[PDB]
């Protein structure tokens, strides 16, 4: 599923500015 | 008549606004007028502290600027736009600067302390909002950016980290770091990666329509609970934003996706928010049919919740931070890029 792939990812924390 | 009564409230925030925009205040409190008690969270350019105020006992929240990295970063602008404006606006989902001041070492900028946490702790852990509570937060963006853009301000940030949520159950906007006044187009790369419009990639010029696009991306992720594009390196989620490829969960309604493809255009000539008739695409569309405008405005809708709260000074709706010393040095650093300060 596609919520799988996300929570699988590595950027389900907080994210920081470029 | 009601459509004159929001340009009349426009032109005197206009103002009101531009009077503080010409003349800041500078130099409010001391570094001494406060206890530090721990870190609330972080960015790329600095911390923010929970203090409290010794004379008053009142907790803010501060947020704490190295100079000489300020410097190495190439921010200096980027920070002198930051603190000019934070004290210039006034609006109900804005988080309130109530002092600033610099030493020979740091830049601090002393906010309301909002105690709710990040909408970001909220969205993760119960995984997705439903609609209803998606669009009860997605109506205070839409009348932040109308208020925001019609003062020339572009924000450039919007993400469910920088959405504090207060004692009420409503939205506070922190992080100014890249907001700018702008009359026509600019072209910083700047931004967070998922969240940024295909012309910021592009290296094209840009204008208020990043700001738009950044919405459907926020809704999308608070109804479906993971963004639009994502991937486990930025490069890969720009080739997605470029696509014009765009998937949505079965469960989204109809006019939520129709929405969306309208804030997710690709071509910003296209995008709602930036056609002629402006917000008004969006405050009109059938998914905000139900939206009381004037009540959301003066908080007067029931919210989806109310934090927790277990009495002042706490953080419990914060993750805990490593610590690390305050130093202010015998030597003033920076002085004449910060003067404005
Ligand atoms: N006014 C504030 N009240 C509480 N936490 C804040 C405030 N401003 C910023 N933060 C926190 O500091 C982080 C960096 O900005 C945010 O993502 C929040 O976790």
């Amino acid at each position: 599923t596609t919520y799988a792939d996300f929570i699988a990812s590595g950027r389900t924390g907080r994210r920081s500015a470029i | 008549s009601e459509q004159e009564s929001v340009k009349e409230f426009l032109a005197k925030a206009k103002e009101e606004f531009l009077k503080k925009w010409e003349s800041p205040s500078q130099n409010t409190a001391q570094l001494d007028h406060f206890d530090r008690i721990k870190t609330l969270g972080t960015g790329s350019f600095g911390r923010v502290m929970l203090v409290k105020h010794k004379e008053t006992g009142n907790h803010y929240a501060m947020k704490i600027l190295d100079k000489q990295k300020v410097v190495k970063l190439k921010q200096i602008e980027h920070t002198l736009n930051e603190k000019r404006i934070l004290q210039a606006v006034n609006f109900p989902f804005l988080v309130k600067l109530e002092f600033s001041f610099k030493d020979n070492s740091n830049l601090y900028m002393v906010m309301e302390y909002v105690p709710g946490g990040e909408m970001f702790s909220h969205l993760r852990r119960i995984g997705r909002f439903s609609e209803p509570h998606a669009r009860f937060y997605a109506a205070q963006i839409v009348l932040t950016f109308e208020y925001l853009h019609s003062l020339d301000l572009i924000y450039r940030d919007l993400k469910p980290e920088n959405l504090l949520i207060d004692q009420q159950g409503y939205i506070q906007v922190t992080d100014f770091g890249f907001a700018k006044r702008v009359k026509g187009r600019t072209w910083t790369l700047c931004g967070t990666p998922e969240y940024l419009a295909p012309e910021i990639i592009l290296s094209k010029g840009y204008n208020k329509a990043v700001d738009w696009w950044a919405l459907g991306v926020l809704i999308y992720e608070m109804a479906a609970g993971y963004p639009p594009f994502f991937a486990d390196q930025p490069i890969q989620i720009y080739e997605k934003i470029v696509s014009g490829k765009v998937r949505f969960p079965s469960h989204f309604s109809s006019d939520l996706k129709d929405l969306l493809r309208n804030l997710l255009q690709v071509d910003l000539t296209k995008r709602f928010g930036n056609l002629k008739n402006g917000v008004n695409d969006i405050k009109n569309h059938k998914w905000f049919a139900t939206t009381d405008w004037i009540a959301i405005y003066q908080r007067k809708v029931e919210a989806p919740f109310i934090p927790k709260f277990k009495g002042p000074g706490d953080t419990s709706n914060f993750d805990d931070y490593e610590e690390e010393e305050i130093r202010v040095s015998i030597n003033e650093k920076c002085g004449k890029e910060f003067t404005e300060f």
